[PDB]
């Protein structure tokens, strides 16, 4: 049961540092917005163009990963 | 015995697990009459349990106090059957569908139109590529030193950053 | 058999749909012969 | 198009190495055809591979019959083991390994013969006949020609 | 131009008959991705070590150190045996040999030829001839011992003794 | 004449070499360099000539240091282990450097030497030329009737048990 | 342009009566779909395994190699009682013998990769009896003809050692009927299970 | 060309006068199966060793070497080859056989490279084929008496496998 429960403690601390690395290794620039420097750290979107851009900042991959960061301490 | 585990065949537990199992079958059992066929699936059950804890026992499996089987998989050869053959058959399978659909995928680059070939799958070609897979590690390797698996990092699309 | 059907069979979810069904077809048929197989017999 | 399974490399968009040697037609007794060396077929063709065999299955009947033999009192000889020679100069080694360590046929029971076969480990030949004939047989032996005359009278 | 140890298949684009104990073999081409002479200098070193590993291996059958006397005679459980004051000055000791092959490779590397650590006390390899012949002679009996004792450590694995003691009791198989 | 006349004569068997009757009928020196295989014959020869004449004298003498074996071939079990090893370590002095250090026939013959050669003429027996062909001839087929002879002694010694003249004096068929 | 074998069907493209033992016989019209050059080395790979299968039966039936491990006149029996180091010898002697005649042109996108390599030629004739190039002909169509008969002989062998718990000839000398009282065929689903 | 034994069937276009003991008779085409020199150098290997087996078995019933009786008792034919391969004389005669079989083996190679003619080793220590004719007929003599040995070696063993009687004993009872 303790080797079980220590493979999902690591799982979701992997995956709360890929979208913590994930955020901060794109905030300067990705494909979608290449220019995202430009915009800053905690922006909205770059709009509904290009197949659509909700939660593309860099201040949205804390957002996100502080789902996974309280369900990795729970 | 490892980590100190009991052998599956002298752990009193497990001996209990398997009795307990079969009363909880004999007790349904009771309530049908003998060649009905409510009767008859509830034998086979018995027999199918009776027969899978005997082969646990057999097996050099490990139990612990709670009696169930335990796996050891820190590599050692006495418990390789648990983790290291399971697992070598896994990547034989694994890299053989790797190669096959990395095959195909290459295949229908050289289309006429390359993406029609992957919502419609032309199934003589793709079958060619499966029959291969079964020596994906010596057809991959040589293609990773013939320079044909690994792509020059100056070939890849990359963000600006 | 016509073509045109056979083009139709060979789209993926047809394909992707018979090959998953023959794929978990021979896994219950090979747990029916061979079951509770825990460990590779060693 | 591609066929499938053509087996052409260029068909499928896997790299052919581009070298197709041409086939000859010279073959060898206990090797194949197929491209060799210059000169290759003439050193180590039909000549070499059977004079070879030759040696070989010649020499196999000293070593198919190796031991150390020995007379007692009269002429009767004692088989043994090469083990019981005792080298004298190894340190520790005194028993030393031997042509019995490269064919050890006794330790697996062969009984190992000059014609590879010895008296003791033969070849079984049976009869699957068992003692009777195709049709018309009584007791416990019942062909299946007997069926045929049995389903056809009944 | 095909390969002479694979005749069927061609010549192995980056070994070349130039190098002692070249046959032509190189099916995965190795070669054709790590630099060969990286390769050379690889396969020379294992079949040094690998030529003093089955020695090693055989050799405390005949006679022991009188220190190690008591020590066994199974070469995987006189690994254990030993001290660790004893491996780490054996160690050591590999590793002041290692310092020598540590500036060869990553210093000047493209000086020399592969294996030439400079060790050529008794002066052999002057007379061309003996040269060609010992380099030839150094891989192949480097590659026969890098075989033989793969065999030997996995001997040693299943019975639990040496190689001539497996021989001499003939135990040749899993018991 | 031809050896073997219903075989083809070897191409490379010229008459040149003493003892040449045109027989090879497996097809060495096709393959062999055959200066290498002379220099073993002639090699091989002079061994079991001594290694006759070993086995006569040790039936009679015994120097007084050792012990003596049942038969001569027993006698190598009981000289003590130092002193063959002795021997082997002279004999080995002798190899290396009556070949001038080269022992391998990638160089013994890489400075010209004839095959079995050493410079070796104390008495100068072979002094004429003429004489000296028929000396080789002579030598070349009592080295070969040698190395029957002494493959003939050693097995009837180990077999019997007797000696060679004790076995010839109390002759007893297999039984 | 009807086929020879099945006269009320069209004659398969791929099959042009070249090949040794074609007579027009591909009804389910695999030879359109997979090339007939793999299907010529498959068929006559599977013939020559089924030519030594069917051999292999009988003669085990008869003739034995010395020891207990090898007098199972049943050859079904003999699976399991032959040594198992030595029968996993032949399938790894089986698998060198694959990678090599076959010269590491083992798969369906590079075996006859050469033009030279012909479906089913090996290079494999060791006294060389194929020499004749007048006997070529018939030997190709009864080496097809053989492996095909075989393959048939030797399925038949298997499942009557299935059915009957007998070797293929005292099967024979010895024979039973099918009493149906056991080895019904199916079942699993009718009974719903057990 | 029509075949001179078998008159219905063809001249089997591997064999000729020129062979030793032609008479067309190949029938089943072997001759065109096997390499014909192949099967020249056998037949004529099958015929020598057969008339030693038929010339043995006669001469092995009429007397037998002394001491034999002790070693062979009531065995004959193929029964004393069980007890004498205990005894070395099996061993010793396959022995030096097999010897001289690894140079009948490179002299087969060398008529399958045709340097020599089947059978061919040359071997005439008293003077018999000196004369053409008289080789010739000799040849003849020698495949047509080998063929008929063989023949015979069949039937005397076999005759021993049915009775148990040897060939001269046979001939006297039954
Ligand atoms: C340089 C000249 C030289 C010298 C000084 C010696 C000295 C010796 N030899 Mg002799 N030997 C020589 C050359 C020489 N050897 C040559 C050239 C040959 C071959 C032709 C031989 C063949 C020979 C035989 C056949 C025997 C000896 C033995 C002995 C030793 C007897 C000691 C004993 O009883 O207890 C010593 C007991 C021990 C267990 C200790 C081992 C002996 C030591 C290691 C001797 C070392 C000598 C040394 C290595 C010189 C050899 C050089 C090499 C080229 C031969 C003695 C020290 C006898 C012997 O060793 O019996 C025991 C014996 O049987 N020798
Ligand atoms: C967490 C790190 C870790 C790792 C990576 C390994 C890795 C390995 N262990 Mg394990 N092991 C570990 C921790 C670890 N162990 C711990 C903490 C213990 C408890 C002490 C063990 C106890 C253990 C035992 C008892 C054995 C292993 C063995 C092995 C090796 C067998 C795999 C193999 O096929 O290679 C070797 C084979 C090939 C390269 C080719 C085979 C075909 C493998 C290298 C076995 C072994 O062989 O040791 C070297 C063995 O007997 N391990
Ligand atoms: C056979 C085709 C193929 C191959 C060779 C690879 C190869 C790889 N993928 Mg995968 N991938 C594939 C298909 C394939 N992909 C498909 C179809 C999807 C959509 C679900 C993905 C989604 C995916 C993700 C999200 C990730 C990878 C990753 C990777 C890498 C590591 C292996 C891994 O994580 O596997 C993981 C495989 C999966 C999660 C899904 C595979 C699903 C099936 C089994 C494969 C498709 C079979 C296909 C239909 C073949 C048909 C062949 C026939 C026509 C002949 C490696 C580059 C990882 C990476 O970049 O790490 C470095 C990673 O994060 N891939
Ligand atoms: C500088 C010279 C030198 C000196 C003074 C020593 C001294 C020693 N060595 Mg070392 N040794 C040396 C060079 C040297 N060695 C070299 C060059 C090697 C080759 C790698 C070794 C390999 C070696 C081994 C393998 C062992 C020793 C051991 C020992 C010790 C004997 C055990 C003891 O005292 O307790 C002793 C301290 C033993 C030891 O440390 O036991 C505790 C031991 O097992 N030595
Ligand atoms: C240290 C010893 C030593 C060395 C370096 C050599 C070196 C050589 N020998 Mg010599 N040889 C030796 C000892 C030695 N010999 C002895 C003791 C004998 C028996 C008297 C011979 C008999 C011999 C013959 C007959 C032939 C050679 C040949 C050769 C050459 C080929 C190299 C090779 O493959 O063998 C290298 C050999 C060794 C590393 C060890 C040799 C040991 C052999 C197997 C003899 C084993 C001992 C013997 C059976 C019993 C001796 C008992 C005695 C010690 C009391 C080379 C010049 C051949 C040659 O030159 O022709 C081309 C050849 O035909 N050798
Ligand atoms: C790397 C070489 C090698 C080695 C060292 C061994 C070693 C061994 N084998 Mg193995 N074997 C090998 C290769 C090898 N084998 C290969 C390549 C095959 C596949 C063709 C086999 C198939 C095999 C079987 C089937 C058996 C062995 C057995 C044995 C063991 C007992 C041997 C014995 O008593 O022999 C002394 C006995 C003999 C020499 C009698 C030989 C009988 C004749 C020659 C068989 C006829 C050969 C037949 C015509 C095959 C033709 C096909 C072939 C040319 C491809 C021994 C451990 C036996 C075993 O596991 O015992 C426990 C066993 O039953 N072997
Ligand atoms: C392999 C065949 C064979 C066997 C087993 C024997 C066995 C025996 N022979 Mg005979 N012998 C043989 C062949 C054989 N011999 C041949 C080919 C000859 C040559 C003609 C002789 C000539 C011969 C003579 C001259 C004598 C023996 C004698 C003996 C006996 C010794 C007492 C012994 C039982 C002796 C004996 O006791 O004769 C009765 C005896 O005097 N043998
Ligand atoms: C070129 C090679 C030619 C091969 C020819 C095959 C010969 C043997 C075929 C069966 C012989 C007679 C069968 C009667 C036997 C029979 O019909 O039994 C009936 C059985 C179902 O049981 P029931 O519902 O009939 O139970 C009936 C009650 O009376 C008893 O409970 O049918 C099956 O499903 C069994 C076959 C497995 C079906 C799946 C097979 C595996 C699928 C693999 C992919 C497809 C392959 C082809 C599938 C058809
Ligand atoms: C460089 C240099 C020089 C030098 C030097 C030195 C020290 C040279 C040292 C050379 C050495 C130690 C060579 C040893 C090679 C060992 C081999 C080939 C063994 C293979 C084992 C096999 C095949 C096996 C096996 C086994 C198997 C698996 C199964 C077993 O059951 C049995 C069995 C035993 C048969 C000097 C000093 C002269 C100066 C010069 O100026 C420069
Ligand atoms: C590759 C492939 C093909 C294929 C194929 C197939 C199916 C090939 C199968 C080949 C087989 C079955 C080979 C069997 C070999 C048996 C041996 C060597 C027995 C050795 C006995 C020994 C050593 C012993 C012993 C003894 C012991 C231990 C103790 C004693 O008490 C008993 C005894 C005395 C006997 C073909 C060619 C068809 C086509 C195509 O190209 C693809
Ligand atoms: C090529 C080549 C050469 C070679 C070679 C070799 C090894 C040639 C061997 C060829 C062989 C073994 C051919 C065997 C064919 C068997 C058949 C057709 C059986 C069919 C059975 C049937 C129909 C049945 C049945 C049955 C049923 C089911 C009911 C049963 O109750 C009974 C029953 C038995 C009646 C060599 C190596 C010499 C070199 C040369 O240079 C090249």
């Amino acid at each position: 049961g303790d080797f079980l429960i220590h493979h999902a403690i690591a799982l979701a601390l992997h995956t709360t540092t890929l979208i913590l690395v994930k955020g901060a290794l794109d905030a300067r620039g990705s494909k979608l917005m290449p220019d995202k420097k430009d915009f800053g750290y905690a922006f909205p979107c770059d709009g509904p163009g290009r197949g659509g851009t909700c939660d593309i900042s860099a201040w949205d991959a804390f957002y996100l990963s502080m789902f996974w960061m309280l369900n990795t301490i729970g | 015995d490892v980590a100190g585990l009991t052998p599956c065949g002298e752990s009193k537990e497990f001996a209990r697990r398997l009795d307990g199992s079969v009363k909880k079958l004999q007790t349904r059992l009771s309530k049908y009459e003998a060649g009905t066929p409510p009767a008859l699936a509830l034998q086979k059950q018995i027999d199918k349990t009776k027969n899978r804890f005997d082969r646990y026992g057999k097996a050099g499996l490990l139990c612990g106090t709670d009696g169930l089987p335990h796996l050891i998989t820190d590599g050692r050869w006495t418990h390789s059957g648990e983790f290291v053959i399971p697992g070598l058959l896994f990547l034989y399978v694994a890299g053989w569908i790797g190669w096959v659909g990395r095959s195909y995928v290459l295949f229908a680059r050289t289309a006429d139109k390359p993406t029609e070939k992957e919502i419609i799958i032309d199934v003589p070609v793709a079958l060619s590529f499966v029959s291969t897979g079964f020596i994906w590690p010596f057809s991959a390797f040589k293609e990773f030193t013939s320079g044909n698996l690994i792509v020059p990092a100056d070939e890849i699309t990359v963000s600006p950053r | 058999m016509d073509s045109n059907f056979l083009k139709y069979l060979s789209t993926a979810p047809v394909l992707f749909t018979v090959w998953l069904s023959f794929t978990a077809s021979f896994i219950i048929e090979a747990n029916r012969f061979f079951p509770d197989m825990l460990y590779f017999p060693m | 198009d591609t066929t499938g399974f053509s087996g052409v490399p260029s068909q499928f968009a896997r790299p052919e190495s581009g070298v197709y040697p041409a086939e000859p037609t010279e073959q060898t007794f206990l090797g194949m055809r197929g491209p060799r060396a210059p000169g290759h077929r003439e050193n180590f063709g039909g000549k070499h591979t059977a004079t070879m065999l030759a040696i070989a299955a010649l020499l196999w009947q000293p070593v198919s019959e190796a031991g150390m033999y020995r007379m007692g009192a009269d002429g009767a000889l004692t088989k043994s083991s090469f083990s019981n020679m005792e080298v004298p100069g190894f340190g520790n080694m005194k028993k030393a390994p031997t042509i019995e360590s490269l064919f050890p046929f006794a330790k697996n029971g062969f009984d190992a013969s000059p014609a590879l076969f010895g008296k003791g480990s033969m070849i079984v030949v049976e009869d699957p006949r068992d003692g009777c004939g195709a049709y018309a047989n009584s007791g416990a032996c019942h062909t299946f020609l007997d069926e045929i005359g049995d389903a056809l009278k009944k | 131009e095909m390969s002479e140890a694979i005749p069927f298949m061609p010549k192995p684009a980056n070994i070349d008959s130039s190098m002692p104990g070249y046959a032509g073999f190189d099916p995965l081409g190795f070669t054709d991705y790590y630099s060969a002479k990286w390769m050379q200098e690889a396969e020379i070193k294992h079949g040094r070590v690998c030529m003093l590993a089955a020695l090693g291996m055989v050799f405390p059958e005949f006679a022991k150190f009188p220190q190690f006397a008591s020590f066994s005679t199974n070469p995987l459980e006189a690994f254990y045996q030993v001290s660790p004051a004893g491996w780490g000055q054996i160690f050591l000791f590999i590793g002041v040999l290692e310092t020598f092959s540590y500036e060869k490779s990553f210093y000047n590397f493209e000086g020399g030829a592969p294996g030439a650590l400079g060790f050529d006390p008794l002066r052999m390899s002057s007379n061309p001839a003996s040269a060609k012949q010992y380099a030839a002679a150094e891989v192949r009996n480097g590659r026969l011992a890098m075989i033989g004792f793969s065999g030997m450590l996995h001997h040693a694995i299943v019975s639990k003794q040496g190689p001539i003691t497996q021989i001499v009791e003939q135990n040749f198989y899993p018991k | 004449d031809n050896a073997m006349p219903f075989l083809e004569r070897p191409p490379k068997l010229d008459g040149s070499l003493a003892g040449d009757v045109g027989f090879d009928p497996v097809g060495f020196s096709n393959y062999f360099d055959l200066r290498w295989l002379r220099e073993s014959e002639l090699k091989h020869g002079r061994v079991c000539m001594l290694g006759v004449t070993g086995l006569l004298v040790q039936e009679a003498v015994c120097l007084p240091q050792f012990s003596n074996g049942k038969t001569p071939v027993d006698d190598f079990f009981v000289v003590p282990a130092a002193g063959l090893w002795q021997v082997f370590f002279a004999i080995g002095a002798v190899e290396f450097f009556s070949h001038g250090f080269k022992l391998t026939p990638g160089d013994m013959f890489s400075e010209g030497r004839e095959a079995g050669d050493f410079g070796f003429d104390p008495l100068g027996c072979g002094k004429n030329p003429d004489a000296l062909a028929r000396r080789r001839l002579v030598e070349v087929k009592n080295g070969r009737l040698a190395m029957i002879a002494f493959g003939g002694l050693l097995h009837q010694q180990l077999l019997t048990g007797q000696g060679t003249f004790e076995q010839l004096a109390n002759f007893k068929a297999i039984a | 342009a009807k086929s020879k074998a099945v006269p009320f069907l069209s004659q398969p493209e791929a099959l042009d009566g070249s090949m040794a033992g074609d007579v027009g016989f591909d009804p389910f019209g695999i030879s359109s779909v997979i090339d007939i050059k793999w299907l010529r080395e498959s068929e006559l790979k599977h013939g020559r395994i089924c030519m030594l299968a069917a051999t292999g039966c009988l003669v085990q039936e008869v003739v034995h190699l010395p020891g207990p491990a090898f007098s199972q006149k049943m050859a079904l029996n003999a699976w399991a009682a032959a040594p198992r180091g030595g029968m996993i010898s032949i399938l790894v002697a089986i698998g060198l013998i694959e990678m090599i005649s076959n010269r590491f042109a083992l798969t369906a996108t590079d075996m006859f990769a050469n033009p030279n390599r012909v479906p089913g030629d090996l290079g494999f004739d060791p006294l060389s009896l194929g020499a004749n190039p007048a006997n070529r002909a018939r030997f190709e169509l009864s080496e097809v003809i053989h492996g095909r008969a075989a393959m048939m002989g030797f399925s038949g062998m298997v499942h009557q050692m299935i059915v009957s718990k007998q070797a293929p000839i005292e099967q024979l000398m010895h024979f039973k009927a099918v009493d149906s009282s056991l080895m019904k065929l199916g079942g699993a689903a009718g009974n719903l299970g057990y | 060309a029509m075949s001179e034994s078998v008159p219905f069937l063809k001249k089997p276009e591997a064999l000729d006068s020129s062979m030793a003991g032609y008479a067309g008779f190949d029938p089943l085409g072997l001759s065109s199966i096997a390499d014909i020199k192949f099967l020249q150098e056998s037949e004529i290997k099958h015929c020598r060793i057969a008339m030693l087996a038929a010339a043995g078995s006669i001469a092995q019933d009429i007397f037998t070497f002394p001491g034999v009786s002790k070693v062979v008792g009531t065995a004959k034919m193929t029964g004393v080859h069980d007890v004498l391969v205990k005894q070395g004389a099996m061993g010793q005669i396959l022995l030096w056989t097999s010897f001289l079989e690894v140079f009948g083996t490179i002299a087969l190679l060398e008529t399958l490279d045709g340097k020599r003619a089947p059978g061919d080793f040359k071997f005439d220590p008293l003077g018999f084929s000196k004369n053409a004719e008289t080789a010739k007929r000799y040849q003849l003599s020698e495949i047509k008496n080998g063929r008929l040995a063989m023949l015979a070696t069949g039937g005397m063993v076999h005759g021993y496998f049915i009775t148990g009687k040897g060939p001269l004993e046979l001939l006297t009872n039954f």
